[PDB]
């Protein structure tokens, strides 16, 4: 499968 | 109504913080001896406006350099680092009566230590008024 | 000064004087107590004090007098006692047994000097080890008479039985030879029925807790040796379980004892036997119940608050819980009447793992790892434990420490890992319900803090391979979405760096999901480049860690081509190296290199892994084409300080890439090797130049030691390829002449100061690779590092500790794979090397030893492979027994009882090679023994020769009979060992029994 | 509001270059082996007021052992020390504790095992579990990193005062005096200054 959203929210974490 | 249950630096400011580790010259045996590694700030006196060196062993918090920062003082390097200054201190009480050293300071990167040096002559021309 | 008179032994002691050195040394403080000190010291050591305690004992007020004359007189008694004449033995036992019974009569005296009572047991117990029972068959039975008439005697009575059983069967072993160790111990077995029945009276009927306590304190040292009947076919137990767990004096000895109980020896096959040892623990469970506090009390509250002994008591029922339960559990798991006391001594367990304090939780973590092993294994049991373990699974996930320098926290997490894995087994969707819920409490805010999420994220990634592959899925999605939603919702960098973090981790922690979800890992990835950027303290290592660290499990999906991908990612990670990489310091570089050459030495096709290589060290190469041709056309550029850090990054990134692609590294080791020997001989040209123009001071200064780093680099970077090499033949042929002409002669000319140690390092995996086909090279070797090495460590045990260490390692290589080229020393130079090889002996620093013994051991056994030719006889006359008395002497020096195996070892090689007769020729002189007598007779002349000059104080018998026995003995490790450590025994005292000997008949 | 400690344990496992580094901050590298006992007045500043020990640092090599357990009598607090590069001063801790208990019956004990700055340590972890039944506090330390090395006084000051929240607080600082340089010691000094700034420091690869 792929879990799109997952990857979605995973491309956007920001440290600041 | 319902009656409810039952350091000597907080006059001073902090201009400078670097984390060093303190060596004071032995003479007779001619080596160099750790006296402690930790915080070295330069502590600005707001009724004064004179500047100390203060510096604390961590963990034990003991103070392990405590002497105005001189404006006859000069920072000279040693043979061996480009991270450290080798100097002579008249007046350190940092274990007692106001005793004499030669004192060498060094830090974890010769950046940190050119600050140091930096910071050391501003505040020499602070203590000049 | 004055107080230096007491040590006129010409005129009579002054007390009183006595009196004020022992006052100043113990009351006193700076000069006046240390002078006090020196003079006590020496007063002590006069072999003739002991005539003076005599005197101390009747006349002294001062308790530390007395117990210093105590001492004099325990150093008599314990090492020269047999040499006295018969009347000294007698009196010396009549005043210590009179002044212990008049300490005793006096209830002021008995109650305010326990440290001299105790000390003048201690000293009776001395004699005891002496005279008993063979010269005292009384003692027992009097002690037993005398205990009758005075509860202060039969109190120190007690004192007395505690100190000698420990004496007889604790300290034993390293103490007395194993004939005076059994001798004591039967001795004691066959009085022990007086014993016990005098100290079972006691508890059953006296009163006086100091009493109970002393009687107690022995118990617990009889119960180390015992037959447990003593303690089954008595009323012992409930005793113990019941009365004396109710007082607190007696609770904490008493739970000690019966901690040891649950250790003795018992047969598995009595039933009465078995509920036996079911009551004694549902009668201690009760009083705790009762007596100290009921099953949900909060111990973690009542540890912290630190009253009176609770800490003590905490820690000892701990011990007793574990111990018992790890033995006897299985007695409480199939009778429903036993079910509440199984539980409940559980449910005590886990209240007791909550307590702070790191020592006592990984006493009570093993047992929870041995619980949770037995129950993923045996049949039918873990539904009994369903709750302890759900609170357990709590209790460990909220203890979690840290996964990856302190290696205390190491193993501990480790072991927390351990047991959770078992838990979450044992119940996978329970396991999953108490990480997800803790995960809300820490989105709401309820629990959130920088630890406790740190806490749960190693906890959530200790699990990763215990559930489904579906399960782990949806797990692993539920886990990233909230812990993003969690980071997106805090303010500021701080908050959202510990979250990133923890995600990263937890990401890490679980390639199954990397390995299936391509998209996902490669999205992962980019993220670890964006936050290579990010100067926040820590980021940037957080992000390389985590990238080597997925690369070490995945390697194999960055080398494919994936679908919908127009190449393997190894290639576009390449291509972008240098933007990726461009904000890191230099170590954090050589990592992401280091992680490019895992992924490019999964690519089997060599074309393509070649190609791979060449591009991943295209900015290294062309900085230092660059340097290469800067550096020669100018030599002096080498003195800037920037251009030797440069040079020394690239040699370090080659070394990195080097570590992880081995023997596929060769092509790039040939791009630059030929320069870098070249480099290697200009560099150090200029230290030489250098330490020239300004001293041995130079090389403390930042241009040297920067100079150095290259020459240290190069050899590991050339250490590092041949300990990976597969191809031996280009090592041997194109390498090692090229090396061996770079360095050899620089480290041999160079003064001691400007050596590297490293060469030495180089020099052994050269040897130990492809040492059998370079004969001339080793040679080389020896000859160009042996002597001027061993000159520089050859005048004291600590200067230049790295080429020891070093330098011992080579040596033994050498003689483990090329012996040949000490076959071509010159004899002067074999002798040096004897001599280097007992200089190592006499090492205390264990990385000289250890390898000074075995090159011993592996040289003895390399000369008789030789057979009977000349080098074998000549070595055996001219240095068996040089390697004998050294063995000796060590062994015997107690200055180096950490190579007491291997000197062992050793030494009944030495002796087996006679008793063999493997020795061909005679090792005596022509004239010093007839002709004829065997090397046998003469070893046993030259031995007993020696150990009468070495220690003149044992007598002709002894020594006679030990080199018998140890002659006897030397096919026979452990026996031979244990006949030397009888000697290590008897030549501590005087007056040995040569028959102790014969113990292994 | 002194307390006598004495300090127990192999030769060569740390213990006077310990109390040394607590007593002064140095780290003496150089092995000079203890001559009976050294006593050193050792003070700690915590919340709780200032707290002393009289630290009897004794030698651990037998045949510089001087009066032995002697030293140990009315000891109220007590440390042993092994080294984990050496099997062997673990295998005699029991034998140290044995001598310290007989004479000092109920007294707080730290078990420290010291120098695991260094890479190859012998003495693993999960193989030191002897302090468990004797009740000591155990902690890995390291006087030359001072992993470590305030947690034995710490403990030993929180069970000695009995007061498990005790901590160590900052020493007041004093304003430290003017300088007024004498022209007359003015060629001593730089005299002096040469020697130290060619007298190369100690450790420079130490991160610190
Ligand atoms: N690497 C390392 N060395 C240490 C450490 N602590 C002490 N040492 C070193 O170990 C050696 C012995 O030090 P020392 O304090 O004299 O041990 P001791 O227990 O007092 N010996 P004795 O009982 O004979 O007086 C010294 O060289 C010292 O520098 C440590 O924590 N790490
Ligand atoms: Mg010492």
């Amino acid at each position: 499968s792929y879990e799109a959203e997952t990857v979605s929210a995973m491309a956007l974490l920001s440290v600041g | 109504h319902f009656e409810p249950v039952v350091t000597m630096e907080e006059d001073e400011e902090v201009l400078y913080k670097v984390r060093a580790k303190l060596f004071r010259f032995d003479a007779d045996a001619k080596e160099w001896k750790e006296r402690g590694t930790g915080d070295c700030k330069f502590l600005k006196n707001k009724k004064t406006n004179k500047v100390r060196i203060l510096m604390r062993r961590d963990k034990t918090l003991k103070i392990c350099a405590n002497h105005i920062i001189a404006p006859e003082y000069t920072l000279k390097p040693n043979v061996g680092s480009d991270r450290s200054w080798v100097y002579a201190c008249t007046a350190d009480i940092a274990e007692g009566e106001a005793e004499a050293f030669t004192f060498a300071i060094r830090f974890g990167s010769k950046e940190n230590a050119d600050k140091f040096k930096e910071e050391f002559e501003k505040a020499q021309e602070i203590n000049k008024k | 000064g004055s107080m230096e008179g007491i040590l006129d032994f010409s005129n009579d002691l002054d007390i009183a004087l006595l009196d004020q050195v022992v006052s100043t040394f113990y009351q006193g403080s700076g000069v006046q107590q240390k002078q006090a000190q020196e003079i006590l010291t020496k007063f002590q050591d006069n072999p003739d004090a002991w005539q003076k305690a005599d005197q101390i004992l009747q006349f002294s007020t001062n308790p530390q007098s007395k117990f210093i004359a105590l001492s004099i007189l325990d150093k008599l008694i314990t090492r020269k006692w047999k040499l006295l004449p018969n009347d000294h033995r007698i009196g010396i036992r009549n005043f210590v047994v009179g002044m212990i019974i008049s300490m005793c009569q006096d209830d002021e005296v008995f109650k305010t000097q326990k440290n001299l009572i105790n000390k003048s047991d201690l000293t009776l117990v001395q004699i005891l080890k002496q005279e008993w029972p063979q010269n005292w068959p009384e003692f027992i039975p009097e002690l037993i008479g005398s205990s009758s008439s005075s509860v202060n005697v039969c109190e120190n009575n007690m004192i007395v039985l505690k100190l000698l059983s420990e004496e007889v069967f604790d300290f034993s072993a390293e103490q007395m030879t194993q004939a005076k160790a059994l001798h004591l111990k039967n001795s004691m077995s066959k009085e022990f029925e007086q014993i016990f029945k005098l100290c079972f009276q006691v508890l059953e009927q006296g009163s006086s807790s100091s009493l109970i306590v002393a009687t107690l304190e022995s118990l617990l040292r009889y119960l180390h040796w015992i037959p447990y009947r003593y303690i089954y076919e008595t009323n012992i137990l409930e005793l113990l379980s019941t009365k004396f767990m109710t007082s607190p004096d007696t609770r904490a000895i008493t739970l000690k004892c019966l901690t040891e109980v649950s250790n003795l020896k018992i047969p598995q096959d009595n039933d009465l036997i078995k509920r036996q040892t079911v009551l004694f623990f549902q009668n201690t469970l009760q009083q705790i119940a009762t007596s100290v506090m009921p099953v949900t009390a909060d111990l973690k509250a009542t540890y912290a608050n630190a009253n009176g002994n609770d800490q003590s008591f905490l820690q000892d029922l701990a011990m007793f819980l574990t111990t018992y339960l790890a033995r006897n559990r299985a007695l409480l798991e199939s009778d429903e009447s036993l079910r509440e006391l199984l539980l409940n001594a559980h449910q005590y367990l886990i209240q007791l793992s909550k307590i702070e304090e790191r020592e006592l939780f990984k006493t009570t973590l093993d047992y929870w790892h041995n619980l949770v092993a037995d129950l993923f294994y045996e049949p039918l049991k873990k539904h009994i434990y369903e709750e302890i373990c759900s609170q357990l699974r709590l209790v460990i996930i909220e203890n979690m420490v840290r996964p990856e320098k302190e290696s205390d926290t190491i193993q501990l997490y480790k072991s927390e890992r351990e047991v959770l894995v078992y838990l979450t087994h044992l119940n996978v969707i329970d396991t999953e319900e108490i990480m997800i819920s803790k995960l809300a409490r820490q989105i709401d805010g309820s629990e959130w803090s920088w630890h406790n999420i740190n806490t749960l994220s190693w906890a959530i990634g200790s699990i990763s391979g215990t559930m489904s592959e579906d399960t782990e899925k949806r797990f692993v999605v539920t886990v990233i979405k909230d812990l993003l939603g969690l980071c997106e919702q805090k303010r500021g960098k701080d908050n959202k760096a510990v979250v990133a973090s923890d995600i990263m981790y937890v990401v890490g922690q679980y390639p199954r999901f990397l390995k299936a979800h391509w998209n996902f890992l490669r999205t992962v990835i980019l993220k670890l480049f964006e936050f290579m950027h990010e100067t926040h303290e820590g980021v940037q290592d957080m992000a390389c860690d985590t990238f080597i660290k997925i690369v070490q499990k995945c390697k194999y999906h960055f080398v494919i081509q994936q679908p919908r991908e127009s190449e393997p990612f190894i290639q576009t990670i390449i291509r972008d190296i240098q933007k990726t990489t461009a904000d890191l310091q230099p170590q954090q570089v050589h990592t992401f290199y280091k992680a490019c050459g895992i992924i490019i030495s999964e690519e089997r096709s060599v074309a393509e892994r070649n190609r791979l290589l060449s591009d991943l060290m295209q900015l290294p190469n062309m900085a230092w084409d660059t340097i290469v041709e800067q550096s020669t056309a100018n030599p002096t550029l080498l003195l800037d300080s920037e251009t030797v850090k440069i040079i020394a990054n690239i040699i370090k990134t080659n070394v990195a890439v080097c570590t992880s692609m081995g023997a596929d590294f060769y092509p790039q080791l040939g791009h630059i090797y030929y320069n870098m020997l070249q480099l290697y001989r200009a560099v150090s040209s200029m230290i030489s130049a250098q330490v020239a123009a300004e001293g041995l001071i130079a090389t403390k200064t930042p241009k040297v030691r920067g100079l150095r780093t290259i020459k240290k680099e190069i050899l590991k970077l050339v250490e590092t390829y041949i300990s990976k090499a597969r191809n031996l033949d280009d090592v041997v042929k194109v390498l090692v002449e090229p090396l061996l002409n770079a360095v050899l002669e620089d480290y041999m000319n160079n003064v001691p100061d400007a050596r590297d140690a490293e060469v030495l390092n180089c020099m052994t995996t050269v040897v130990e690779k492809v040492g059998h086909m370079i004969p001339q090279g080793v040679i080389l070797i020896l000859q160009s590092v042996f002597e001027c090495t061993l000159d520089m460590i050859n005048k004291d045990f600590t200067e230049y500790p790295e080429h020891r260490v070093e330098f011992y390692k080579l040596l033994k290589v050498i003689n483990e794979k090329s012996f040949a080229a000490f076959l071509e020393l010159p004899p002067a130079a074999f002798k040096l090397f004897v001599d280097a090889i007992c200089w190592a002996f006499k090492h205390n620093n264990r990385d000289v030893e250890v390898n000074g013994l075995q090159i011993a051991l592996d040289l003895v056994k390399n000369i008789e492979r030789m057979g009977n030719v000349p080098f074998a006889n000549e070595f055996h006359k001219n240095y068996f027994f040089i390697f004998v008395s050294e063995t000796f002497f060590v062994l015997t020096d107690s200055d180096h009882k950490s190579g007491f195996s291997k000197q062992a070892l050793l030494l009944m090689k030495l002796i087996s090679l006679v008793y063999d007769n493997k020795i061909s020729v005679p090792l005596y002189q022509e004239a010093e023994v007839p002709q004829g007598t065997s090397n046998q007779v003469y070893l046993s002349q030259y031995l007993a020769n020696m150990l009468s000059n070495a220690f003149p104080h044992l007598t002709s018998e002894q020594i006679a009979s030990f080199l018998s026995a140890l002659t006897k003995q030397c096919k026979d490790l452990v026996v031979f060992k244990g006949t030397l450590r009888d000697f290590l025994v008897q030549i501590k005292e005087v007056g040995g029994d040569p028959t102790d000997y014969l113990f292994a008949e | 509001v002194q307390f006598k400690l004495v300090l127990v344990g192999d030769g060569g496992t740390g213990k006077t270059t310990f109390v040394k580094r607590h007593l002064t901050g140095e780290f003496e590298k150089k092995y000079v082996a203890t001559l009976g006992v050294e006593v050193h007045p050792l003070v700690f500043h915590t919340n709780r007021g200032p707290i002393k020990f009289n630290v009897w640092d004794t030698a651990g090599q037998e045949k510089f052992g001087g009066l032995r357990d002697g030293y140990y009598i009315q000891a109220q607090c007590a440390i042993i020390m092994f080294d984990v590069t050496s099997r062997v001063t673990y295998k005699n801790v029991p034998n140290w504790h044995r001598d310290l208990v007989r004479v000092c019956e109920n007294i707080p004990i730290v078990l420290c095992g010291n120098k695991v700055d260094i890479k190859d340590r012998k003495v693993k972890a999960k193989s030191i579990v002897f302090h468990r039944k004797k009740n000591l506090q155990y902690y890995d330390i390291s006087a030359k990193s001072n992993y470590n090395f305030e947690k034995p006084f710490l403990w030993l000051a929180r069970k000695l005062i009995g007061d498990p929240n005790l901590e160590f607080v900052a020493m007041p600082a004093l304003a430290p005096p003017e300088v007024v340089m004498d022209p007359a010691l003015a060629a001593q000094y730089e005299h002096d200054l040469e020697v130290a700034q060619t007298t190369a420091l100690p450790d420079e690869d130490d991160d610190l």
